[PDB]
C-alpha cells in the first residue's frame, strides 16, 4: 500500500497516558494538548523510553498542559502559556491566588 | 495493456483489462471513478499517462 | 473515592453511594494517573455533557 | 516597521451578490459526464459577499471573523492584494498564520506574531527610475515562536499598472478542518469595472497546510511621511462557507461546469 501525505507527530508522555492517544478519548493529554480526530486514518506508535529520556535528578525538559478553558480540537497545538483562571476573579500579571 | 491482469496501482488492487485512455486528469487527480463509483481510470505513476 | 488511605479487600469489596454532587472529574487530572479507565455504557468524551 | 496610517474616508459597509461562485472540487477524484451530489462547506449561492475597496481615499483592511471557512475573491489590478493574516488574538498571546506574496517570493509562516493595528506593504511609485519597486513591509514587529515556515523559490513579479478596469479575478476558499488549513484557488481574466463578475468557475485545491492553530479571525494584507498616501484601485469580496449540499455537473472532460445549491 502507498500513502499520499504522511505526517509524523513526535512527543513524549507519561506511560499511563499512552491510552489517551487513541481517537475519541479524554484526560489531560486528549483534552488539553493532543487530540486525534474521530475519523483518524493512521497508526499510533509508542515505546518505553526510560533509558533515554530519564535523568537521575529528574528530567524536567518534557512539559504537558494541565489547564485549559476548553478541550482543544483534533490535531490542534496550543503553545500559549497565559495564566489559567480557576476562580471567578480575573488574574493579571504572572501569578495570583 | 489489452490483456486481463491483476493490477495494483498505489495499492489499488483489482482485476481488469488496462487500456490507453484519453481522459485528461488535472495534475492533482490520480484516479477516475464510474457512475457505479468503481475506479475506471488511473494515472500510471511512472509514465504519467 | 480515589485517595482513601485504606482500600477494601477484593473479597470484601466496598460500595459507596454517590448522590447530590457534580461529576467534575477534571479536578483529579493533576494527581490521578489512572493506568486503566474504560467505559462500557458511554463514550468517555460524553461524561461532562 | 509598525505604523498607523489613519488618513482615510469613512464609508458604510457594502455588499454584493455571490451569484454562482465559491464552488471547488470536493475531492481529488476524476469524474466526467456525471452529475455528482456532495455535502460540504460551500459558499451559498446568491448570498451576500461583504465588499471592501482600496481607492486612491479608502483603504479597507478590517479584521474579519473566520467561521466555518471563508470564500475570498479579489478583482485586482497592479497587484494590490498580497496576502492574509489568520489567528484568534493576533497579539502573540497565541499563534497565527501569515501568508504573504512579496516582490521576491511567497512566504508562509506560523509564529506568535505581534501584528500591527494597520498591517500593509508598500511600493515606491515611479521614483525617477521608471519602474516600480517594493520598499515597505510593516505587518508585525516580532515573530519569535515559529512552528511552520515555508518560502517559495524566488521570482520578480511586477507591481506597476494604471489601467482602468480590473484585469484579474483571484478566488480563494479557506477551510481550517481538524488541524489542516486547506486552500483552493482559481484565476480568470476579466474586463470589469466595479463588481464581482457574474459567472461560474470551480476552484482547484492547491495547498494544504498542517498548521494546527485556532483561527477565529483573519485580515488581508494590501500594498500601499508615515501618514498620508494613495491607495491602489483594487477591490476584494468576502463570503462565508456553510454546510450545504451542492449538485455538480461534470462535463465530458471532467471539469465541474455547472452546479446547483440544494437549499
Ligand atoms: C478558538 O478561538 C476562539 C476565539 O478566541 C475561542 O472562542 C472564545 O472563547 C472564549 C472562552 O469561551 C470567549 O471568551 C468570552 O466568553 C464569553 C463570551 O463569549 C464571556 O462570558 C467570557 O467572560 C469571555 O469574555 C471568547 O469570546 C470566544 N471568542 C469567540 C470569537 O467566540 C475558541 O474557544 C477557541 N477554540 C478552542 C478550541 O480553544
Ligand atoms: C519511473 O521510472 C522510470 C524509469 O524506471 C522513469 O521513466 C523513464 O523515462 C525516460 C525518459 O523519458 C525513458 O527514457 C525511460 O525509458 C523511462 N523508463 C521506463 C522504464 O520506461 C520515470 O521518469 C520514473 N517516474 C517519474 C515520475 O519520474
Ligand atoms: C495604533 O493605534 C492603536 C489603537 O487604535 C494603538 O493600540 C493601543 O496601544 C496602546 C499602547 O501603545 C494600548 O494601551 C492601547 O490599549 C491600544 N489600543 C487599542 C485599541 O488596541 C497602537 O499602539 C497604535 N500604533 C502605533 C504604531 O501608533
Ligand atoms: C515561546 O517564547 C518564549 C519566549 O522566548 C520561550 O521562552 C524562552 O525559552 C527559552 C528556552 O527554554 C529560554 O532560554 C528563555 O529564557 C525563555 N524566555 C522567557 C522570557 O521565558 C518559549 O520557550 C517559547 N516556546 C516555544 C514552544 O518555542
Ligand atoms: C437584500 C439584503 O439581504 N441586503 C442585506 C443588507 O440589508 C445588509 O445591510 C448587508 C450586510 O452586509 O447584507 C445584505
Ligand atoms: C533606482 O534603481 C537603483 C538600482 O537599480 C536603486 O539603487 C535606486 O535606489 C533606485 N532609485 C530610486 C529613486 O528608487
Amino acid at each position: 500500500l502507498c500513502f499520499t501525505n504522511v505526517y509524523a507527530d513526535s512527543f513524549v508522555i507519561r506511560g499511563d497516558e499512552v491510552r489517551q492517544i487513541a481517537p475519541g478519548q479524554t484526560g489531560k493529554i486528549a483534552d488539553y494538548n493532543y487530540k486525534l480526530p474521530d475519523d483518524f486514518t493512521g497508526c499510533v506508535i509508542a515505546w518505553n523510553s526510560n533509558n533515554l529520556d530519564s535523568k537521575v535528578g529528574g528530567n524536567y525538559n518534557y512539559l504537558y498542559r494541565l489547564f485549559r478553558k476548553s478541550n482543544l480540537k483534533p490535531f490542534e497545538r496550543d503553545i500559549s502559556t497565559e495564566i489559567y483562571q480557576a476562580g471567578s476573579t480575573p488574574c493579571n500579571g504572572v501569578e495570583g491566588f | 495493456k489489452n490483456k486481463c491482469v491483476n493490477f495494483n496501482f498505489n495499492g489499488l488492487t483489482g482485476t481488469g483489462v488496462l487500456t490507453e485512455s484519453n481522459k485528461k486528469f488535472l495534475p492533482f487527480q490520480q484516479f477516475g471513478r464510474d457512475i457505479a463509483d468503481t475506479t475506471d481510470a488511473v494515472r500510471d505513476p511512472q509514465t504519467l499517462e | 473515592v480515589f485517595n482513601a488511605t485504606r482500600f477494601a479487600s477484593v473479597y470484601a469489596w466496598n460500595r459507596k453511594r454517590i448522590s447530590n454532587c457534580v461529576a467534575d472529574y477534571s479536578v483529579l487530572y493533576n494527581s490521578a494517573s489512572f493506568s486503566t479507565f474504560k467505559c462500557y455504557g458511554v463514550s468517555p468524551t460524553k461524561l461532562n455533557d | 516597521q509598525c505604523v498607523n496610517l489613519t488618513t482615510r474616508t469613512q464609508l458604510p459597509p457594502a455588499y454584493t451578490n455571490s451569484f454562482t461562485r465559491g464552488v471547488y472540487y470536493p475531492d481529488k477524484v476524476f469524474r466526467s459526464s456525471v452529475l455528482h451530489s456532495t455535502q460540504d462547506l460551500f459558499l451559498p449561492f446568491f448570498s451576500n459577499v461583504t465588499w471592501f475597496h482600496a481607492i486612491h481615499k479608502r483603504f479597507d483592511n478590517p479584521v474579519l471573523p473566520f467561521n466555518d471557512g471563508v470564500y475570498f475573491a479579489s478583482t485586482e489590478k497592479s497587484n494590490i492584494i498580497r496576502g492574509w493574516i489568520f489567528g484568534t488574538t493576533l497579539d502573540s498571546k497565541t499563534q497565527s498564520l501569515l501568508i504573504v506574496n512579496n516582490a521576491t517570493n511567497v512566504v508562509i509562516k506560523v509564529c506568535e506574531f505581534q501584528f500591527c493595528n494597520d498591517p500593509f506593504l508598500g511600493v515606491y511609485y515611479h521614483k525617477n527610475n521608471k519602474s516600480w519597486m517594493e520598499s515597505e513591509f510593516r505587518v508585525y514587529s516580532s515573530a519569535n515562536n515559529c512552528t511552520f515556515e515555508y518560502v517559495s523559490q524566488p521570482f520578480l513579479m511586477d507591481l506597476e499598472g494604471k489601467q482602468g478596469n480590473f484585469k484579474n479575478l483571484r478566488e480563494f476558499v479557506f477551510k481550517n478542518i481538524d488541524g489542516y488549513f486547506k486552500i483552493y484557488s482559481k484565476h480568470t481574466p476579466i474586463n470589469l469595472v466595479r463588481d464581482l463578475p457574474q459567472g461560474f468557475s470551480a476552484l482547484e485545491p492547491l495547498v494544504d497546510l498542517p498548521i494546527g492553530i485556532n483561527i477565529t479571525r483573519f485580515q488581508t494584507l494590501l500594498a500601499l511621511s508615515s501618514s498620508g498616501w494613495t491607495a491602489g484601485a483594487a477591490a476584494y469580496y468576502v463570503g462565508y462557507l456553510q454546510p450545504r449540499t451542492f449538485l455538480l455537473k461534470y462535463n465530458e472532460n471532467g471539469t465541474i461546469t455547472d452546479a446547483v445549491d440544494c437549499a
